[PDB]
RNA sequence: CGCCUCCUAAAAGGUAACGGAGGCGCCCAAAGGUCCCCUCAGGCGGGACGGAAAUCCGCCGGAGAGCGCAAGGGUAGAAGG
RNA sequence: GGCGACACACGUGCUACAAUGCCCACUACAAAGCGAUGCCACCCGGCAACGGGGAGCUAAUCGCAAAAAGGUGGGCCCAGUUCGGAUUGGGGUCUGCAACCCGACCCCAUGAAGCCGGAAUCGCUAGUAAUCGCGGAUCAGCCAUGCCGCGGUGAAUACG
């Protein structure tokens, strides 16, 4: 049974297999499902129906989930554009926004590596 | 139509939490799905969980409480 | 690891506690 | 013929509202339904043909109704083709089939749609034909998810008897369909 | 952070110019040298000539940014692409 | 250098020049015979991956499509599919 | 304000690519140092950084302090998978007129690239190599993975 939208996880146990849903980590899977009460160490292909229903009606009611929180984030980014505020020119370059010296390595969030003239050869 | 590598089409039953679609006429019957829209859930009688929105209470009125900088 | 922030492990390459890591053994 | 509750909504609560908004003086000029129709443009099948063996059927539990396939009518050649090299296939629902087919399309068929929050309503031809696409087709209760390898979408055509889409867009309200208001 | 313990708004050189142009009329533009600052939320709509360390740079206070302080809005180094 | 098509060719036919401009020396057991059914190219909206058209709706569209190949004649009340 | 700018290139390091491994609970055992214009035992509130009270300590008598690897038990079944932690959103705690460019942390989500490294190249001959943590200097705090030291477990090989 689907719990999260239709892209959830299954097929053995649910502790950390609920850890694959974006916007639910180790952490509040562990802090959802004791209040549930169910047995962490249980494989999920073996459930009964009744809190596979009673756990999809308490994670996604009291938090956004994969797809409405991507689209908070992505207008939260929107929202700090055509302000003018460093965090928002910084997004639109591409680069980091936390300190993070971009004279060397900074391949993460710039991308590939690219090559240029180089002088002195 | 014509006999052959056809459904037949029998009356069928679905099961959720928002009900037991009586009807429903479909192929493979007594089947599992997660949801039923429109029945009881699925914001078509206005849900909002979360109601986000950080704009106003927490950046414009009752400011003083606490600081800044979005949501 | 050692860098991650939410582990024993990384806890003590770091220096610092948390819930990771309470100050009591 | 066959009972179903959609027709029976129709019949019942549908049929007489639309009356009383435009002032309908027989009872034929309502709008009225008849022919929905199905495409799967499956682009990607160009180079397999056992791939189709592996759709239709898939497209048929869902409707009820084997489907048929569309030949290629013309020839381009950005996309490998021929004269014939069956691409994509469509199947039309009529009368007691097309009626099912929308009562399992709105209630469990279209929540399955991540971040749905109404449908396109400026989607109409100017006729009163409400046309949308999707793009998985696991979202139907039909498909246990266990028995799927390829990804496809579909075209699900839309039709009426109403001259205007002014006349459709309330009949495609009355019966329940999403919008964005 | 200041982490709730002290108020916001720690540069008391901005609001002695400011706390009155609410109650008197007559917007007016004005200079600073104070980047460190927070930004104001009852002054909406009016502008800055902030500081980026050579020229005075305007910046018309809008609904959106009551949240971020001053310095980010005057960028202190411009880029304009290296393709050149 | 032989054959086909248009023009020159002067309204039957025919008509020359080292006059203008193209094709042919094939192909098809289905692209043939018969019976039955179906109607094009385009234009406009609409529609997941779909872009100037991949497949699909709904109007408009009697010929500009198509008829294996050059061109002409002809053709949907089909020789077209 | 800049010394931290970034389409690039190089040197030194750090954490990794996992199962002679990762996580969680309990349980042990060091040396060298520092600290009354400080270290903070011990409670209370907070999931936590920390905050409020508050005992002792000019200190082989008090505190930093917990050492980690190790040991016991359980989970994971080898899948970019509780390996791996970058990058980004939100919320926060301390230092300090003062943390946006330029801090350090804590929490909730991200959890990307990497599945053993082309040509080349470095270190080491006995408690060294490898691996594991602790302290100090400067310092209000700190980008310290650096540097100066200290201990824990402990190989292989050398015809020549
Ligand atoms: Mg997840
Ligand atoms: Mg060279
Ligand atoms: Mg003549
Ligand atoms: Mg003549
Ligand atoms: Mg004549
Ligand atoms: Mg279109
Ligand atoms: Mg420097
Ligand atoms: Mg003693
Ligand atoms: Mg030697």
């Amino acid at each position: 049974a689907r719990i999260a939208g239709v892209e959830i996880p299954r097929n053995k146990r649910v502790d950390v297999a609920l850890t694959y849903i974006y916007g639910i980590g180790k952490a509040r899977a562990k802090e959802a499902l004791e209040k549930t009460g169910i047995n962490p160490a249980t494989r999920v292909k073996d459930l009964t129906e009744a809190e596979v229903v009673r756990l999809r009606e308490y994670v996604e009611n009291t938090w956004k989930l994969e797809g409405e929180l991507r689209a908070e984030v992505a207008a939260n980014i929107k929202r700090l554009m055509d302000i003018g505020c460093y965090r928002g020119l910084r997004h639109r370059r591409g680069l980091p926004v936390r300190g993070q010296r971009t004279r060397t390595n900074a391949r993460t969030r710039k991308g590939p590596r690219k090559t240029v003239a180089g002088k002195k050869k | 139509m014509k006999e052959g590598i056809h459904p037949k089409l029998v009356p069928a039953r679905i099961i959720c939490g928002c009900g037991n679609v009586i009807e429903t006429y479909s192929t493979k019957p007594e089947i599992y799905v997660e949801v039923c829209s429109k029945c009881h859930p699925f914001y078509t009688g206005q849900q909002r969980f979360v109601d986000t929105e950080g704009r106003v209470e927490r950046f414009q009125r009752r400011y003083g409480d606490s600081y800044r900088k979005g949501r | 690891g050692k860098g991650d922030r939410r582990t024993r492990r990384g806890k003590i390459w770091r220096g610092t506690y948390g819930k990771y890591r309470p100050r009591k053994k | 013929p066959l009972d179903v509750a959609l027709k029976r909504k129709y019949y019942e609560e549908v049929r007489p509202e639309l009356i009383r908004r435009f002032g309908y003086q027989n009872v034929w000029e309502v709008p009225r339904l008849e022919k929905v129709v199905i495409n799967q443009g499956l682009g990607e099948a160009k180079e397999d043909a056992r791939i189709l063996e592996k759709a239709a059927q898939e497209l048929a539990l869902i409707t009820g109704q084997k489907p048929a396939v569309t030949r290629a009518k013309k020839s381009i050649s950005n996309f490998k083709l021929r004269k014939g090299m069956p691409i994509g296939l469509r199947v039309t629902l009529r009368r007691d089939r097309m009626w099912i087919f929308l009562e399992k399309l709105l209630n469990v068929a279209l929540p399955r749609i991540r971040d749905f929050r109404g449908l396109n309503p400026n989607s109409f031809d100017g006729r009163g034909n409400y046309n949308l696409g999707l793009r998985e087709q696991l979202i139907f209760p039909e498909i246990t998810y266990d028995m799927v390898d390829a990804l496809r979408g579909m075209d699900i055509a839309v039709v009426t008897t109403a001259e205007t889409d002014e006349e459709a867009r309330a009949l495609l309200e009355l019966l329940g369909f999403p919008f964005r208001k | 952070p200041r982490s709730l313990k002290k108020g916001v708004f720690v540069d008391d050189h901005l609001l002695e110019k400011v706390l009155e142009l609410n109650a008197k009329g007559e917007k007016r533009l004005i200079k600073t040298w104070s980047r460190r600052s927070t930004i104001v939320p009852e002054m909406v709509g009016h502008t800055i000539a902030v500081y980026n360390g050579k020229q005075h740079v305007p910046v018309y206070i809008t609904e959106n940014m009551v949240g971020h302080k001053l310095g980010e809005f005057a960028p202190t180094r411009t880029y304009r692409g290296h393709g050149k």
